[PDB]
């Protein structure tokens, strides 16, 4: 009977940085929380009432708000911070929880190494056909991937995977791939993926012709 | 104060509330001249015996028309009636099947919980404090 | 010394029903409330519930009212959720949170995935994916493997029996007409390939299967 | 008695058979224990509800109900 | 509670801590249980003092002290 919305879904941010993660309930309630949830890990209790600190929480995490308004505060970032962040209320049944908000480390933009791999022989004989581009080793992760076929997008068939953030590099990949039959795929002959990053001014394109060598 | 949870000694607010829930009310109606029923009843003079035979019985208010009632055997009979002088700024008060004609504005002033005549929920009454006492407060209840 | 212990991770078909167990020790079961908490695969927290052991009152979630049905053992100091007539949706993991006082989820317990899956079991389709005819321009290459129409989860791939493990990226499953596909780049300086053979490795072990495709330059039609 | 809550605060129904007894519930912050000395009756349709406010290292003065460590709501009936 | 008499009756000086927990002590006719279910507070100067009747296999009426072994005075402040 109360939602609470919790203001960036992201965040990017570096260490010793001072992220701030804002909450906002749809009406006025006193009891709140916010947990952090690690990759592999259950959710743990961070902050209780509006600013309790739970026992054996670190002093960089605060807790502040009052009159539907709270906010989470992380006073200088550690590399064990990086997580979900997690509001709740608890002070009306349906007890609500935020949409999280995800804190991942960053670092310098670097654009993607894009590759284009057509068909293998052995799938030409499935009557499908995939067509992949890996975009590896990009910085930030905002990345968007455009399919052309004999210079028509294609929307639909289209599934991209990604990485999460390596925890090396600080970069994240992806993995983007249109399948159409194979029927369609032998009728045309130019395969575009088109790359847009804010590392260049117009995308990366990556492109064959079925029939070329 | 410190002995119930306060930081400071003073005064502090409180407030108090419980259901009201009516057992027994009675109510005060507007009889107005109009609307008023007459009975009467036309029987012939004629002698005749039973110990089956009743006079016609007619009901006429002062803003039906002029009645035309029939006697069995003899026809019909025409007659018109006028409430002529009976007064209704007065109201009468149900107390359980018993009522009574009393002023108005007294009725209006009596200190009783009300609600206004159109009602049918009977349970928004105005002015419950005039059953209900409330003994001075303690710093929680 | 407060613990949670939910049951293990469950399959299901769908339209089946499950019955998640909760096991709580070092502290008085009665006292507190217990709360279930869905999150799907990148979705946030979904709370389901929150069953007073006292006096057995539920409350639920509208969304999963229908869905669930709460019940305590006072007596293991166990609580269960059912889930009725499950769906592909309801695939989650579901932790038990004890409460203290307020609604604050001040104990977890380690999370049940439920997998609800027609699917039968599907041994993947591997594909060597070399680099375009003709090969490509600069100091290194890059070379894909496709995993196609698996199931259930997971696969173990590796390049060259997991000797070539630097410059390797394997993506994350999706589903594919209740199937799962993958994929997996991995860039080697240009001096070492084709010259030198790299080879996929794709292990499903619920298919007992291993199987094994070497990248092969392409040639013209 | 049956442990409830009121907006997000624990709330007390105390039946006739526990007038005299320490009142003990376990919560996040540890097990909170409250004081209930009410005209304390038999659970009916004459209830009174009200607050136990919290008590550190305060005597009490004014109340009959308080507690601990967490501020506790309770309700009780007067019929016998 | 101070266990004294009142003209060979025992008497009880009960405190505000007794508030809801049975009242025993031992009599040469066994052990006594009186049930106390009084505005009970603060022992002070504002005492109120009366008879718990005996009470045999009755139910209580028009009272909220009474014993089942010996009939006992209590008394109490009413303060808080």
């Amino acid at each position: 009977a109360i939602v609470a919305t919790q203001s960036p879904a992201i965040m990017s941010a570096s260490p010793g940085e001072k992220v701030t993660i804002s909450c906002s309930a749809s009406s006025s309630v006193s009891y709140m929380y916010w947990y952090q949830q690690k990759p592999g890990s259950s959710p743990k209790p961070w902050i209780y009432r509006t600013s309790n600190l739970a026992s054996g929480v670190p002093t960089r995490f605060s807790g502040s708000g009052s009159g539907t308004s709270y906010s989470f505060t992380i006073s200088s970032m550690e590399a064990e911070d990086a997580a979900t962040y997690y509001c709740q209320q608890y002070h009306n049944y349906p007890r609500t929880f935020g949409g999280g908000t995800k804190a991942k480390s960053a670092r310098a933009d670097a654009a993607p190494t894009v590759s284009i791999f057509p068909p293998s022989s052995e799938q030409l004989t499935s009557g499908g056909a995939s067509v992949v581009c890996f975009l590896n080793n990009f910085y930030p992760k905002d990345i968007n991937v455009k399919w052309k076929i004999d210079g028509s997008e294609r929307q639909n068939g289209v599934l991209n995977s990604w990485t999460d953030q390596d925890s090396k590099d600080s970069t994240y990949s992806m993995s983007s791939t249109l399948t159409l039959t194979k029927d369609e795929y032998e009728r045309h002959n130019s395969y575009t993926c088109e790359a847009t990053h804010k590392t260049s001014t117009s995308p990366i394109v990556k492109s064959f012709n079925r029939n070329e060598c | 104060g410190w002995g119930n949870g306060c930081g400071l000694f003073g005064k502090g607010g409180i407030v108090t509330c419980a259901m009201f829930r009516c057992k027994k009310n009675m109510e005060g109606k507007v009889v107005q001249p109009e609307n008023l029923e007459y009975t009467i009843v036309i029987t012939p003079h004629s002698g005749e015996e039973h110990a089956g035979k009743h006079g016609k019985e007619i009901k006429i208010t002062p803003q039906s028309s002029i009645t035309e009632a029939e006697l069995t055997g003899y026809g019909t009979v025409t007659m018109e009636c006028s409430p002529r002088t009976l007064d209704f700024e007065m109201v009468l008060l149900q107390m359980e099947n018993k009522a009574w004609l009393v002023h108005r504005q007294w009725f209006l002033d009596l200190p009783l919980p009300w609600l206004p005549g159109a009602d049918t929920q009977g349970s928004n009454w105005i002015q419950k404090e005039t059953l209900v006492t409330f003994k001075n407060p303690h710093a929680k209840k | 010394a407060a613990q949670l212990q939910e049951s293990g991770p469950e399959l299901v078909k769908p339209g089946a029903s499950v019955k998640i167990s909760c096991k709580a020790s070092g502290y008085t079961f009665t006292d507190y409330f217990i709360n279930w908490v869905r999150q799907s695969h990148g979705k946030s927290l979904e709370w389901i519930g929150d069953f007073y052991p006292n006096n057995r009152g539920p409350t639920y979630n509208q969304k999963f009212e229908g869905k669930a049905t709460l019940t305590v053992d006072k007596s293991s100091s166990t609580a269960y959720m059912e889930l009725r007539s499950l769906t592909s949706d309801d695939s989650a993991v579901y932790y038990c949170a004890r409460g203290l006082w307020d609604a604050w989820l001040s104990y977890w317990g380690q999370g049940t995935l439920v997998t609800v899956s027609a699917a039968k079991t599907t041994a993947p389709s591997v594909y060597p994916l070399a680099p375009v005819c003709g090969g490509t321009t600069g100091s290194s290459v890059t070379l894909g493997c496709l995993v196609k129409g698996y199931f259930p989860e997971p696969v173990t791939l590796t390049w060259n029996s997991g000797s070539l493990s630097s410059g390797v990226h394997t993506f994350p499953a999706l589903l594919q007409s209740g199937l799962y596909t993958l994929s997996s780049s991995v860039t080697v300086t240009s001096n070492t390939w084709p010259s030198q053979t790299i080879t996929c490795n794709v292990a499903h072990p619920a298919s007992s299967t291993k199987v094994d495709k070497k990248i092969e330059p392409r040639v013209p039609i | 008695f049956h442990l409830t809550t009121r907006n997000g605060e624990p709330h007390m129904i105390v039946s006739r058979q526990e007038k005299g007894k320490s009142l003990l519930f376990k919560t996040e912050d540890g097990v909170n224990m409250c004081t209930l000395m009410a005209d304390l009756g038999e659970l009916c349709e004459d209830t009174i509800t009200y607050k136990c406010p919290l008590l550190r290292q305060n005597e009490p003065e004014d109340i009959d109900c308080w507690c601990n460590s967490t501020s506790t709501w309770v309700t009780y009936g007067t019929c016998t």
